[PDB]
């Protein structure tokens, strides 16, 4: 029901705004379920908050859209104080960014990036993220590694579109190269078959010539 | 010409049936060519039978030492063969279907029978041998084809065999590779009793328009999951048994050669020894090339997927 | 190394095309020195036996190089370094003798690292032809372990897609016919 709640707040943001909108955004950051905040940022009333006097909540929402937990720690003076749900949601989002790059996350990296001291609560944060359909994977406690098979994505500052295009172009070029290699292998196999047929026809011609000789 | 085999020459078939060259040699028929349509229909019937044996008739023709198959059709089996044999109202539907095919075109007559062995391999039981011996006494050009739906899933490749019986009293020659097959304990006794009363034909296809269309379509349609791991040969069973059979055959050839080295002037021994060595070599080569193809597909696909960019 | 191999090939060719059948003493000296560099003891020994004694008597430096080669055959590294640094090598022999000394250092350094989990500092010092103390700092900067109490040294032991496709195609072509 997060998407339905997200759409209702989008409809409400088209009307009422101001301090109510900032409190509404804070409720979004506290209500579990919402893992995508790009749709909220596209609203014109968010841009109204840009020129408005209040900016702590907008910088808070902006960080949840693109930034991670370590950025929020540095901005403890400029961002509104978060709740337990808000901190957990940001930590889950930070894990999403970490799991997006590397599919195997050692426990050392987990304890470092999320200000994680106790490993027991680290497991609780990890299992909570998995159980809410955020990340999919398996945990390796002997090697202290977090193997993530599948994870959700994140929003883009319109600057990663170029990276997406470059990656798609590289994939297309690789596919074309493999297709050309397969065609070359097929041609080589056809040439080998032709050589074998030429050897067979030479043998049969030699046999027929000797038969005619005798 | 890919479609040349589909041409039916009635007079030529009558000429072959009048000539009866199979009476001159009990090993006359060596090859069995099966049409894609026939194969598909038979396999589908076998798997619909599930764990129960089903059977049907095969329509086709003969060409030299080769028996050809095109069609196949179920016979009313009320109450799962509550009467003797899986026939009941047999030629009722059969003869109707036959006149109906002479009407809509299909002129290929009965060339054999197929039977299914769900989960116990392709071979002829005592009952199968009696049935095929009868078929080799009335419709002399007949072939007992056995399918295996459960092994079709287990090994991945369809388990299929084509067989012909020897007449009562007649002994096979020494030549005989005899590929090893896993036979369950409730069937192994009967298998062993009758295994030398028949021989296996070489089963081969010839591509075709039926193949081209069918293959392409279903292939693309379901192989989007092109992975299917990549090696269904990973199961030791098949490969291991094949290699064991090869070893046994080659060791038998060696024992023969060692005893034949004392006899000076036995050309037949040299002939059969060379033939057995050659058969062993080709079987090994086919297994090797299959494994190489599997590895090629695996390598290409894995390299493409993992580190393309 | 590559230039030394090219020089060795040229020297070997010059020996084969010798007009009078005998090469100049500089060529023989370079040939013997280059064989010692590559640790080709068999070729060096056979070349020394091939050289007539007249050149050996007329060129005491040639005998000195052979004595160095004999030390290399016996693999007495303290003797090898002492003999290398004892005889003055000419301008055509000094640079290659220095390369031979460097080659001996690398060979001994790797030999100890492989077969010696623990080695006495004096033994390692003798093997590398350096006194003990700066040899320790030479291997500490090499990321090795040294025990000062027992004077023991603990060294730390350290196809493209196209080719694969070609090899698989060769598989298929061979097994097809
Ligand atoms: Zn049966």
């Amino acid at each position: 029901p997060s998407s339905n709640l997200l759409e209702q707040f989008i409809l409400l943001a088209k009307g009422t705004s101001g301090s109510a909108l900032t409190a509404l955004i804070s409720q979004v950051l506290e209500a579990p379920g919402v893992y995508v905040f790009g749709e909220l940022l596209e609203l014109a009333n968010v841009q109204e908050l840009a020129e408005g006097a209040n900016a702590a909540y907008l910088q808070l929402l902006n960080l949840f859209a693109y930034g991670t937990y370590p950025d929020y720690i540095a901005n403890k003076e400029s961002l509104p104080e978060l709740s337990t749900a808000q901190q957990n949601k940001l930590k889950h989002l930070t894990i999403v960014s970490l799991a997006s790059r590397m599919k195997c996350i050692p426990y050392s990296v987990l304890l470092k990036d999320l200000e994680m001291r106790n490993l027991r609560e680290l497991e609780d944060l990890i299992i909570e993220a998995v159980y809410t359909d955020i990340i999919q994977g398996k945990l390796d406690q002997r090697n202290q590694l977090l193997e993530v098979d599948f994870c959700i994505g994140r929003d883009i500052r319109k600057k990663d579109i170029n990276n997406i295009v470059k990656t798609l172009h590289e994939w297309c070029d690789g596919c074309e190269a493999v297709l050309l290699g397969i065609e070359q292998q097929v041609l080589r196999a056809n040439q080998y078959k032709e050589n074998h047929n030429r050897t067979q026809q030479q043998v049969e011609a030699e046999v027929t010539n000797i038969k005619k000789t005798l | 010409s890919i479609d040349e085999i589909y041409k039916y020459d009635k007079k030529q078939q009558q000429e072959i049936l009048a000539a009866k060259p199979w009476t001159k040699d009990h090993h006359y028929f060596k090859y069995c060519k099966i049409s894609a349509l026939a194969l598909l229909k038979m396999v589908m019937h076998a798997r619909s039978g599930g764990n129960l044996e089903v059977m049907g008739l095969m329509l086709g023709k003969v060409d030299g030492e080769t028996m050809i198959i095109m069609d196949s059709f179920a016979l009313p089996v009320e109450g799962t063969e509550t009467r003797v044999n899986a026939q009941a109202a047999a030629y009722e539907y059969m003869a109707a279907y036959i006149e109906n095919a002479k009407q809509v075109g299909r002129l290929e007559n009965a060339i054999g029978w197929y039977a299914s062995h769900p989960g116990y391999g392709c071979w002829l039981s005592g009952i199968d041998v009696s049935t095929q011996m009868l078929n080799q006494q009335f419709q002399e050009p007949f072939v007992a084809v056995v399918i295996d739906p459960t092994r079709t899933i287990s090994a991945g490749k369809v388990n299929l065999g084509a067989f012909r019986t020897y007449p009562k009293g007649y002994k096979p020659p020494d030549e005989g590779p005899s590929e090893y097959q896993t036979i369950p304990l409730n069937k192994i006794e009967d298998f062993g009793v009758h295994c030398k009363q028949y021989y296996a034909l070489e089963v081969s296809y010839f591509k075709s328009s039926l193949d081209r269309k069918l293959l392409e379509l279903l292939w693309n349609k379901y192989w989007v999951n092109t992975l299917s791991s990549s090696s269904l040969l990973t199961n030791a069973d098949y490969t291991t048994g094949q290699v064991f059979d090869l070893s046994e055959k080659l060791e038998q050839s060696e024992a023969q050669l060692g005893r034949g080295s004392f006899m000076l002037g036995l050309e037949t021994h040299d002939r059969k020894s060379e033939d057995k060595l050659a058969k062993a070599t080709r079987d090994s080569c086919k297994t090797t090339i299959e494994a190489i193809h599997g590895l090629m597909s695996q390598v290409i696909k894995d390299k493409l997927f993992n580190q393309i960019n | 190394a590559f230039s030394f191999k090219k020089l060795l090939d040229q020297c070997e060719n010059q020996e084969l095309e010798a007009p009078g059948g005998i090469a100049t003493p500089p060529v023989y000296g370079q040939l013997l020195a280059l064989y010692l560099l590559h640790n080709d003891m068999n070729n060096a020994r056979y070349l020394w036996k091939r050289i007539p004694p007249a050149i050996k008597s007329a060129n005491s430096e040639l005998g000195g190089i052979w004595s160095v080669g004999q030390r290399i055959w016996q693999r007495d590294f303290p003797g090898i370094y002492t003999t290398i640094n004892a005889h003055q090598w000419s301008e055509t022999v000094q640079p290659i003798m220095e390369a031979l000394r460097d080659a001996t250092r690398r060979r001994a350094f790797a030999l100890v690292s492989q077969a010696y989990t623990s080695i006495i500092a004096d033994d390692f010092a003798a093997f590398v032809g350096l006194p003990v103390e700066e040899a320790v700092k030479g291997i500490l900067e090499q990321g090795w372990q040294a025990d000062s109490t027992t004077r023991m040294v603990l060294p730390r032991k350290p196809i493209p897609n196209e080719q694969q496709l070609a090899r698989l195609t060769d598989y298929v072509a061979f097994l097809e016919n």
